[PDB]
């Protein structure tokens, strides 16, 4: 009953797998790490796509959070690094073009 | 012995505190961390039963109130802490003598087992060496 | 000889009692670790085992107490 | 207990290590030019060291030569009470609390933009789910 | 083979980190930044300037000043769409079902 | 209603998060196994170090009761460490989730005394490590934050590299420890500093001639040093 | 890159 | 001879100025307490003063550490 | 061509390559471990501890 909080988890429990398999040469785990990345969301499918072409405010907020999460920049060669990246964006892009995000510590 | 070790009776006083100081702190840092996580559950739940389920969450016996060590144990010669009754004179062992022209053991004194002392006196201790036939010095 | 020989059921006294339970300690001490010398027990031996690139340092000043004035 | 110590380590000199002493060694001595030079100049009124003159032109805030009991051993020491400056407000640092754990903007800052990030997501997405769970109850 | 690192060299384990199956751009690891006094200091010039809380957290706006995007999500956006839709119908690409759109993205970022 | 369905893939593929996950629930997806960090390394109490201290290899004591079971460093690694990325280095000398030596304190004024003689920070007591991505972060806003302040400045490099030697080796949780590494850079920044005064204000002296025996050997060549 | 990562 | 005959503005490094350091801490030592030896300070002499009742004691074994396990 | 030189001695006699004495504050032992015990055997003169 909480979906996007626990795909939210999940997405971001496989992306430190996929970090440590790495570290300690291991294909078979990042391979399954990369596999259960939840790739079957339709709203992140759909937004996907908006994101691609999404600019200025909306933008900034998203990559504001994408760098909050992730900071490290990934191998520009490296396509599944790219695609896991594009997802999580789009998984915050679709969080955030429901409800706004409110990064400020100052708000009321 | 070894049983004496498990007692901690060959352990100082300073070594029994650390060791009493060490279970104090571990139990302390426990029943902190005990509290914080029951008051979190119970917060969380709104909930005093909680609380009170969490007082048995971790009692074999007790520690000890009081330890007794073998520094603890007095001696000496001199001690008044060992004399109790003058031991007789027909009990009192001797101490070995030996005189001759070439060599005697009343120029000096070696001690006891425990309490040992240098032999030679201060002004022929950095000549040790030339009141020796063989002489095997330290490895430094 | 005390107890057996001589008749007295306590032969030894205090410091007697302390000289024994030092020797069992040293007994202890030599067999538990090799090679153990002077400074811990009453031995002295020639042929020792060194590590083979042996440091040499000065020891650090003791320890400053507290005192008053 | 470490004055008067003991010889504590063996004092040897190792097999046809050389000495570069000879015999005379004892009946020669050291000798210094510098008081015979210091004599010649004074009296041939050569070129003194600027260390004979107190004031210090070698930087810009006045400096002042100490000498101890000769023009040879000296010292320059500072004149100036020089003031210092703080840009920096008042009362706005409290740094033995834990800031971290109080709720609000300097408690964030305490902590980061990155907590706060992944807090506002988490505070988002939870949004998210309540909407649907509010339709879903009223829409009944 | 993989030999300790001592702690002497781990500033240069920072910005030369070793090989691995996932590597960052070692030539962008000095620029990823991410500023914590960026709303701070926002809203002190804006207090400074003169303005309310209320007119600060109004014009206040997210940093700019960030790890910069990735180039391939703007040069090789279709190949990646193409991969995301293979993956979301072919279960993640198990049993190498996109290796076809990942392999000609490879293809083209590497060039041998 | 069961509570997280679709949190746990980890669970439902066996995806193990470090080689510990795996070897516990038996998944088996780590070629090499695990080498398990022990207790000794993964918690522990702040420790003295020096050889010229009486009290070395013993925990540091505190107004506060602490555990003083004391954090070992790794002396005897084994040759592959197939992990040589910061995260399995730092474990090495330090622990990742910090030392076991926090306070607790009765009351707030405990905390003010603390602080008040040196015996307290928040910073040093409750905190962890810093990951490698945190410490970049903030070597390059200053780096950023020098840069802007002078940018004809000599000794720039050497201000950021003893600021970045402090961000690896822990400052924060090990002050003297890091500043025994960072001296040194701060010691060549001093240096530096000199050395553009004395090319901005012409500072230069009256070189003697040269000496009958620069040279140890005719056949030597003499290079010329500026 | 910094001049510092420079070692031979 | 490397400041004024060299050249050098900066002669001594990290080691160097350790060890001018630790000479000073020696020479403020030796004058400080009359008849330091090695332990302490690097000196070692053959006429030495001592008590005249010179005891001889076994040390204390090594304190015992906590540790784990 | 700034770092400084160790001292040489070399002769039939003695010489002081056979060992290492250390620096001032991080000093060693010349003599290895099998025979350290006979230290005494290489020395013109020796000057025991006092004990
Ligand atoms: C509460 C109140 C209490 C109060 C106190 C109370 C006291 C208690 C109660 C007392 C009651 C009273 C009791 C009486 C007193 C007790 C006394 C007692 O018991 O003694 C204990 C006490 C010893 O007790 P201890 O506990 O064992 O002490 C430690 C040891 O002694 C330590 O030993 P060491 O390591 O020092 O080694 C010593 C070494 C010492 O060894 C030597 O000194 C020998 C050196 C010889 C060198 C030359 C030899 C040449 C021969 C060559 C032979 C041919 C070649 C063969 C080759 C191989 C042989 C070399 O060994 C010996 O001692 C050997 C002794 C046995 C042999 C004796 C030989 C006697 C020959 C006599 C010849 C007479 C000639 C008369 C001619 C007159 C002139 C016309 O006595 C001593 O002092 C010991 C020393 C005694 C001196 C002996 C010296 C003999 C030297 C003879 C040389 C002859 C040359 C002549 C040349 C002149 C003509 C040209
Ligand atoms: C098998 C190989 C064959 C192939 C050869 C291969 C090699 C070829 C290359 C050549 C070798 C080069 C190797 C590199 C050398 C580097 C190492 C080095 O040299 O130094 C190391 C070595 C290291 O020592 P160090 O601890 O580092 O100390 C260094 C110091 O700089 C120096 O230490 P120091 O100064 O302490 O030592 C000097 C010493 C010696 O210095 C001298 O004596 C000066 C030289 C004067 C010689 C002429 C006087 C001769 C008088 C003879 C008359 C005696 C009575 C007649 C009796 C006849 C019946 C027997 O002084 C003393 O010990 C005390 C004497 C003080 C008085 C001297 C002045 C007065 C002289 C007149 C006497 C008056 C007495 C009156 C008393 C008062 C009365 C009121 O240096 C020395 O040992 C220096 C002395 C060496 C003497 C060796 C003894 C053997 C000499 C014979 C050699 C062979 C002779 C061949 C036949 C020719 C003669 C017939
Ligand atoms: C990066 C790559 C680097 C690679 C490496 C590169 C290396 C560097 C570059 C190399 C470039 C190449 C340069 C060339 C190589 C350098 C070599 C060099 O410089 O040497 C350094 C090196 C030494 O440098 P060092 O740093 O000072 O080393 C430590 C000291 O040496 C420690 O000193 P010590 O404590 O061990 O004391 C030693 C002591 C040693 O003292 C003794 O050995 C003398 C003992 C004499 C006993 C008998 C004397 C009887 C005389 C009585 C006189 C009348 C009575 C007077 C009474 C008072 C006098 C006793 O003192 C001396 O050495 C005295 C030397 C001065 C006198 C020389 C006498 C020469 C006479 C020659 C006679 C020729 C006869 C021919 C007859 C032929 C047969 C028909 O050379 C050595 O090895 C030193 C030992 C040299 C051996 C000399 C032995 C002479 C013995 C003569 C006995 C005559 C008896 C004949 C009997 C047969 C007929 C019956
Ligand atoms: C039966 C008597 C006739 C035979 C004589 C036998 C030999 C005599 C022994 C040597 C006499 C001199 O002995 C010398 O003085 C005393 C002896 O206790 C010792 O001196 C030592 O013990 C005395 C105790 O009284 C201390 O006060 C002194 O501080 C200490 O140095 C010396 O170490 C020794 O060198
Ligand atoms: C009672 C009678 C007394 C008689 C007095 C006689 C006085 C004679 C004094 C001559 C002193 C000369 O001293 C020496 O000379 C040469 C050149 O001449 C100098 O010069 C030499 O060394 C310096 C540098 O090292 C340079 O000038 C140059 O490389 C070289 O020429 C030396 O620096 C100086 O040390
Ligand atoms: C120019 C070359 C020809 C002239 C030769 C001059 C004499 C040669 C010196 C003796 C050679 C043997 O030297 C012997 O081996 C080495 C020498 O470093 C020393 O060994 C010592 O140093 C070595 C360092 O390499 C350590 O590994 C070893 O654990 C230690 O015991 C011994 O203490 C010495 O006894």
């Amino acid at each position: 009953s909480s979906p996007h909080m626990d795909r939210l988890l999940g997405d971001l429990k496989l992306l430190a797998a996929y970090d440590s398999a790495a570290g300690w040469q291991e294909p078979k785990a990042m391979e399954s790490a990369f596999q259960s990345l939840s790739w079957d969301d339709a709203d992140v499918l759909k937004a996907l796509p908006q994101y691609l072409n999404c600019r200025g405010e909306q933008k900034r907020r998203v990559d504001f959070a994408y760098a909050a999460l992730c900071p490290r920049p990934v191998d520009e060669k490296d396509p599944k690094q790219t695609l896991m990246s594009l997802w999580m964006k789009a998984r915050l892009f679709s969080y955030d073009q429901k409800h706004p995000f409110v990064l400020s510590p100052f708000a009321a | 012995a070894q049983l004496h070790a498990s007692e901690g009776f060959w352990d100082s006083e300073s070594e029994q505190q650390e060791a009493r100081l060490q279970r104090h702190a571990e139990h302390r840092n426990d029943l902190e961390t005990t509290w914080e996580e029951a008051l979190r559950e119970a917060t969380l739940a709104r909930n005093f039963d909680v609380l009170v389920s969490y007082l048995n969450h971790g009692q074999n016996g007790i520690p000890p109130s009081v330890t007794w060590n073998f520094n603890a144990m007095p001696y000496g010669k001199e001690n008044p802490d060992t004399k109790t009754f003058p031991i007789p004179d027909h009990e009192q062992p001797y101490r070995a003598f030996s005189l001759g022209f070439t060599a005697n053991n009343l120029s000096g004194n070696w001690g006891d087992y425990i309490d040992r002392q240098d032999n030679k006196n201060a002004l022929m201790r950095p000549a040790r060496m030339m009141f020796t036939d063989v002489f095997i010095p330290t490895t430094k | 000889a005390r107890y057996c020989y001589r008749g007295l059921d306590h032969p030894f006294t205090l410091n007697e009692m302390k000289d024994f339970l030092f020797k069992l300690r040293e007994q202890y001490l030599v067999n538990k670790y090799e090679g153990i010398q002077f400074p811990f027990v009453f031995r002295q031996f020639n042929r020792v085992s060194t590590p083979g690139t042996l440091e040499v340092h000065t020891s650090p000043a003791l320890q400053q107490q507290p005192h008053f004035h | 207990s470490m004055d008067h110590g003991m010889q504590y380590s063996s004092i040897y000199w190792e097999t046809s290590h050389r000495t570069y002493l000879p015999f005379w060694a004892s009946l020669t001595q050291k000798f210094s030019w510098k008081i015979m030079d210091d004599q010649i100049r004074s009296f041939l009124r050569l070129p003194k060291p600027v260390t004979t003159e107190p004031f210090v032109f070698s930087s810009g805030s006045p400096y002042i030569r100490r000498y101890f009991g000769d023009a040879d051993i000296s010292v320059p020491v500072p004149l100036h009470a020089p003031a210092h400056f703080a840009f920096v407000p008042t009362g706005t640092v409290s740094p033995w609390e834990e800031t971290g754990m109080e709720t609000g903007p300097q408690g964030a800052a305490a902590r980061g933009a990155a907590a706060t990030a992944f807090r506002a997501v988490l505070e988002s997405a939870w949004k998210c789910d309540i909407d649907e769970q509010i339709k879903e109850k009223l829409h009944s | 083979a993989a030999s300790t690192i001592p702690i002497s060299q781990w500033p240069s384990l920072l910005y030369a980190p070793p090989s691995s199956p996932a590597n960052p751009a070692v030539e962008a690891l000095p620029e990823m930044q991410f500023d914590d006094l960026h709303y701070p200091r926002q809203m002190l010039l804006c207090r400074g300037a003169g303005y309310s809380l209320e007119q600060c957290n109004r014009m206040a706006q997210p940093d700019a000043r960030v790890t910069p995007e990735n180039p391939a999500e703007k040069l090789l956006k279709e190949e990646a769409v193409a991969a995301i839709a293979c993956l979301s119908q072919r279960e993640g690409g198990k049993d190498e079902q996109c290796r076809y759109y990942i392999e000609r993205m490879y293809k083209l970022a590497n060039k041998e | 209603s069961i509570l997280g369905a679709e949190a746990f893939p980890e669970l439902l593929s066996k995806v193990p998060l470090n080689p510990q996950m795996d070897e516990d629930k038996h998944f088996n997806k780590y070629k090499w196994g695990n080498e398990p960090i022990p207790v000794n390394r993964r918690t522990g109490s702040r420790m003295n170090s020096s050889i010229y201290d009486n009290r070395n290899h013993e925990a540091v004591r505190h107004p506060w009761s602490t555990d003083a079971r004391t954090f070992h460093p790794n002396d005897n690694p084994e040759a592959d460490r197939i992990n040589t990325q910061y995260s399995n280095m730092v474990s090495d000398s330090f622990p990742e989730g910090g030392f076991s030596d926090a306070p607790r304190f009765s009351s707030n004024w405990e905390r003010l005394l603390a602080y008040h003689h040196g015996l307290y920070s928040p910073e040093k007591f409750n905190s962890t490590t810093k990951t490698a991505d945190e410490i970049r972060l903030a070597v390059n806003d200053f780096a950023a934050k020098v840069h802007a302040d002078d940018p004809k400045n000599a000794c720039k490099y050497l201000m950021i590299e003893e600021f970045k030697c402090l961000q690896s080796a822990q400052a924060r949780i090990d002050p003297q420890g890091a500043a025994t590494k960072c001296v040194k850079w701060f010691n060549e920044w001093r240096q530096c500093a000199w050395d553009q005064e004395k090319m901005v204000k012409g500072y230069n002296y009256i070189e003697d001639r040269r000496a009958r025996k620069h040279k140890p050997y005719i056949g030597a060549p003499d290079l010329q040093y500026s | 890159a910094s001049p510092m990562l420079f070692t031979d």
